[PDB]
């Protein structure tokens, strides 16, 4: 459960390839 | 009911070859066990297929196939005598090696379950095992299945 | 835009994964060859993730559209009725 | 993860946009494909090092790869 809340941290959100909406 | 992964009528329970080691022109002896939980309006089919190239899989070769049915509830039990590769099907390279071997079963042309093991070919003799002839020497070669170390995979299916 | 970056997984990542495995010693014919081996997988998983993800009227693959995916691969156990 | 998460990032974002460029994926569907990534090649070489074993070996080979793909029902 603990991987799953740390799962879509590390990445670089600057890339709008990346939707976090 | 409950929420599952598995939804399979039919699962393995083990699976011994008779006949190991053996020569590699020796058909393979599979005693198959598994259960059945429901009754099925068609059979079983099960499949063995040689890799006889790493590199592609255009050296696989279905070695034998048998259709099981009408298969009773509960747990069953069946020896496949399945046919051994053709030596000149494979490159000559990749004879004597180690390779992969495919036993799968599947219901009304859907596969739902995978058993890979690795097979080792060896020659029987120190000398041609320290100097391998240049003609590959059929007769000679023994094949080793790690039959204590299938990998089994299971896939979901419809059934009936 | 930038292409193969396949090239980007490093060897030490590979040879990090591989210890992992159990394997100590990799020769370098083995990058190579892992890398096709992931670049398969991924794109074998974002194709049916991506099939989720239209059905759903949406442009924007999500977590759980990859694991929809993920569940299609079938599952590898050692051993039989585990 | 054992794999740094920029150059995943990258090789996720090329691949993706080869299929089709009209599309974008949330941060944690990258974590979770970057998991089973690293999960699947663990394993991967688990039964890679199993073959070269059973082939009386002590170094892996290219080939041991793709047998161990072929054993896990791929
Ligand atoms: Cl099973
Ligand atoms: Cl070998
Ligand atoms: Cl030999
Ligand atoms: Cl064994
Ligand atoms: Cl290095
Ligand atoms: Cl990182
Ligand atoms: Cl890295
Ligand atoms: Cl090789």
């Amino acid at each position: 459960i603990q991987d799953l809340i740390d799962m879509g941290y590390g990445y670089d959100e600057s890339d709008s390839f990346i939707d976090n909406s | 009911p409950l929420g599952s992964p598995n939804s399979s009528i039919v699962s393995l329970l083990g699976i011994k070859v008779l006949n190991n080691p053996a020569k590699f022109t020796d058909p393979y002896e599979f005693e198959i066990t598994f259960e059945c939980l429901e009754s099925l309006k068609h059979d079983l089919e099960w499949k063995l297929t040689y890799v006889g190239s790493s590199r592609s899989l255009d050296h696989d070769q279905e070695l034998d196939s048998i259709l099981v049915g009408p298969v009773p509830v509960g747990v069953n039990k069946f020896v496949f005598s399945a046919d051994p590769p053709s030596a000149e099907l494979i490159p000559a390279s990749e004879l004597v090696s180690v390779t992969v071997i495919l036993l799968s079963c599947s219901y009304d042309g859907r596969e739902f379950v995978r058993v890979g093991y690795y097979v080792n070919n060896e020659y029987d003799e120190e000398e041609l095992r320290e100097n391998p002839p240049a003609k590959v020497q059929v007769d000679h070669i023994v094949r080793n299945i790690l039959a204590e170390k299938p990998r089994v995979t299971r896939f979901n299916i419809v059934w009936d | 835009v930038l292409r193969d970056n396949i090239q980007g997984i490093t060897k030490p990542a590979i040879r990090r994964l591989a210890r992992r495995g159990g394997v100590k010693r990799i020769s370098g014919l083995i990058y190579e060859e892992t890398r096709g081996v992931l670049k398969v997988f991924l794109e074998n998983v974002i194709r049916d993730a991506v099939t989720y993800t239209e059905h759903a009227k949406r442009k924007t693959v999500t977590a759980m559209d990859v694991v929809y995916a993920l569940k299609r691969q079938g599952r590898t156990l050692y051993g039989f009725g585990g | 993860a054992l794999i740094r998460k920029l150059p995943f990032q990258r090789l996720v974002r090329e691949i993706a946009q080869d299929f089709k460029t009209d599309l974008r994926f949330q941060s944690a569907a990258i974590g979770a494909l970057q998991e089973a990534s690293e999960a699947y090649l663990v394993a991967l070489f688990e039964d890679t090092n199993l073959c070269a074993i059973h082939a009386k070996r002590v170094t892996i080979m290219p080939k041991d790869i793709q047998l161990a793909r072929r054993i896990r029902g791929e």
